């Protein structure tokens, strides 16, 4: 392990890949799960051909390039582009052959079956992986949270989860994924920012208003009162600056964007806010252990990086659950990264080091033993 | 809810572990390349400046493969340098070093993580694939 | 190459032809794209017949001769006279057979299709050209500027351009040509010099007041204040001398003539000044890369040879663009000639040496493959 | 914004490359013409003065084509010289050497770039076209 055999932990979450060797506290490779592909032509002799920009360089040439996630909400859409962000991960950040290493991958739960076995296959077959393991996100964020009791809410870039647990025992029927994450809120931010007259009809600036969002857009603790004092703009309005140099001013549009996490009717679905979803998970749980799910609501993921989330949570599940007892929420730092970090310590455990899908284990037995090891 | 300033610390340690990688790795390349460019009597104290033109990366690929590669126009200008690395990339895509952000301008700019990201992939296809003679 | 096969670079810009072999730093052939044709008769036995004077000798006999550009603003008007300045180029300056050489021609972008395929045809067919390439002007001036990022403004003798670029990738919809160059400003100088009583109703002296212009007529940094101090003539007035020996005095008429580059209402059109045109190009560009168009506005061409241009530019796009960031303008020497020089180094690049329209490539395939190679 | 004095340097090198062309080219013509006018025992140390009258260019065309051309009036005067070169131009436009600034007075004045611009076009139509015998 650890630059030896050294299980590669590669968190292939939507929006961002986060990769490092086993035991690493910091995924040295972090870069957006994107593939830049040029739109306009260029007649210049001696110019980077560069048909397929990949990952973080596509952040540099966002104007020309069509930015494209190869994955969508855990579901891998484009497999060779997925292999572009992989092979770039393994040869330009990890800078090593997976042909030696186990590859501890990370994947969203409640996954259609091709996105486990093919996510493993392009590792086993295009790459060589002497071993590997695709892994459920929220549990590994509990590995960096390091606990075994409560309910983990991993809102990465694509999917919010509510994954319960009680002393190592998970409750699968009470696990709920949901599409409320940073990829969604920037579309809501797009439709709600243009009422001020600012249209950004290009993915280049979808990530830039997502950058606005990941800085400015917090969660209203109470919502319509922040909209009530959105009448008199005192501090809610703030100036942002573009890479062009232009200035934005956003007021109420700040807090209401991640209110779609909490009132998805702003998006316009059936979906309740994330607090009713964890509460709905605990509906499905057992009256002895439902107490320990209240006081141990865990937060995780890149969309959960925003201010005002967790206090609205303690307010609202207090409104939902028996307020006779306590509803503490545990929101550690590095919650986007705790998914990866707890994997980077999972591979360190030698009992896990027998829980790998080895090479011939994939080859002769099946791609369905991926499902027998990863559930 | 303090994952943000913790991200200002963590990412500094993300690339601290990557710089502790890439510097020793640059010296892995440095003693590796000065074991080869010493055949053409070129000495490397800095990958990011010596092999920056592309023609010097072309000199390396002429050493490793033991072959000859075209030396197009060079000078002060950007196109001068990009063309030279586009011949290196011609022989490196010939050697299946992809354009996964392993670029012409990446060598010309001397991009610390992709100049070494190119030429370490050259190491990972020299001692794996036939960039050698 | 280089007196071998040796691609002939021939910049057929309006006003001036500039030609040399590949690799040459200096177009040995520079002479005005004109054809001198006599007006008055002469009964002298033993006199140069010389029906068709061509090029620089027509500068000698400007009185008798009707001076005539065979090209107009990139659009070739007279094709056989175009072949006169060609065959004179190839047999009295380049002094060689194009029957061996590639001919790297230069042409204005956004060209109607006959001026590419016939500009190539009279090369392929009247001459023989084993290969050749007609080429966009501003990009080749970027080849002598040697960069790949910014926006090139090539104001030759006939056409001002604004051709954006970003790391080899051009933005075609944001490319804008415009008729504001030395051929236009001398007509404005004609109508504005006669208010002093000096009429020059002959093309002979149109080039002479263009010579006044290319010496005296600079660009007012600020305009109407230079017209305000045009009340008290201290230095703005200066003496010029004619080939006849007569004296001119011009004051304000100096700076306001190339102000028509910047306020084409002095000509009387819709056209905005060149600074609004590059600014209008960057309107059409992508917010990520629009920053790199500001700090890298490139200048080119024979009309751009005048003083006071580029500082008025940095003043005025500062007034136009986000002044939060920087608007540097890069005005190298030899900007009339950088169009040619960067072509003379383009042919040196061996990847370009596969980008030639070869002979049988023209003959059997088409004249429309000229458009497939030159865009 | 200094393209102007740079034009005073560049154009000096424009015609420096053209003089490095035209002088060696004049000696290409010189040993070429003294390989021919030595048949009529005329020696050329200077194109621009020996073949200046036109009649001496007529002597060359009488050698190359191996033919006879009319020798009209010659003397001190300009018309004397222009007529002689107008017979040379008669046989040279007969040989399709155009009047693209390849002139009577250009030979009479001894114009450095068009006297050689005429007779190098004579070389480019001797070894290409039938100015020869």
């Amino acid at each position: 392990m650890d630059d030896d055999i050294a299980a590669l932990v590669v968190d292939n979450g939507s929006g961002m890949c986060k990769a490092g060797f086993a035991g690493d506290d910091a995924p040295r490779a972090v870069f957006p799960s994107i593939v830049g592909r040029p739109r306009h032509q260029g007649v210049m002799v001696g110019m980077g051909q560069k048909d397929s920009y990949v990952g973080d360089e596509a952040q540099s040439k966002r104007g020309i390039l069509t930015l494209k996630y190869p994955i969508e909400h855990g579901i891998v859409t484009n497999w060779d582009d997925m292999e572009k962000i992989w092979h770039h991960t393994f040869y330009n950040e990890l800078r090593v052959a997976p042909e030696e290493h186990p590859v501890l991958l990370t994947e969203a739960p409640l996954n259609p079956k091709a996105n486990r076995e093919k996510m493993t296959q392009i590792m086993f077959e295009t790459f060589n992986t002497p071993a590997m393991y695709v892994a459920i996100q929220a549990v590994l964020s509990l590995y960096a949270s390091g606990r075994t009791t409560g309910i983990v809410m991993d809102s990465g870039d694509g999917v919010t989860h509510t994954v319960p647990i009680y002393e190592g025992y998970a409750l699968p029927h009470a696990i709920l994924r949901l599409d409320l994450a940073g990829r969604d809120l920037t579309d809501y931010l797009m439709k709600i920012l243009t009422e001020r007259g600012y249209s950004f009809t290009t993915t280049a600036e979808r990530e830039i208003v997502r950058d606005i969002k990941e800085k400015l857009c917090y969660v209203a603790l109470d919502f319509e009162q922040e909209m009530a004092t959105a009448a008199s703009s005192s501090s809610l309005e703030k100036s942002y600056e573009l890479p062009d140099g232009q200035v934005i001013t956003i007021g109420n549009e700040r807090f209401r964007c991640p209110e779609a996490l909490f009132q998805p009717s702003f998006l316009g679905m059936e979906s309740c806010g994330i607090h009713e979803t964890t509460f709905n998970s605990i509906m499905k749980c057992d009256v002895d252990i439902r107490k320990d799910l209240y006081a141990n609501t865990v937060l995780s993921g890149g969309t959960t990086m925003y201010p005002g989330i967790a206090d609205r949570m303690q307010k609202e599940i207090t409104a939902l659950a028996p307020s006779t007892m306590k509803i503490k929420i545990i929101a550690p730092p590095e919650r986007k990264y705790s998914v990866w970090i707890g994997g980077s310590i999972l591979a360190s455990l030698s009992t896990f080091q027998q829980m790998w899908i080895s090479k011939q284990e994939y080859d002769e037995s099946g791609p369905s033993i991926v499902h027998r090891k990863c559930f | 809810n303090d994952s943000s300033s913790a991200r200002l610390f963590e990412r500094s340690r993300i690339k601290a572990l990557a710089d502790e990688r890439e510097a020793v790795q640059k010296k892995t390349f440095t003693k590796w390349v000065n074991s080869h460019l010493a055949r053409v009597t070129c000495r490397v104290g800095d990958l990011y400046s010596d092999l920056r033109d592309g023609r010097n990366l072309l000199r390396l690929l002429e050493v490793l493969s033991g072959e000859i590669l075209p030396k197009p126009t060079k000078g002060r200008m950007r196109i001068h340098c990009l063309e030279n690395v586009d011949k290196a990339l011609q022989f490196l895509k010939e050697q299946k070093v992809h354009l996964e952000n392993m670029g012409s301008h990446d060598i010309v700019d001397g991009n610390h993580r992709l100049t070494l990201g190119l030429v370490w992939t050259i190491i990972l296809r020299f001692q794996i694939q036939d960039i050698s003679v």
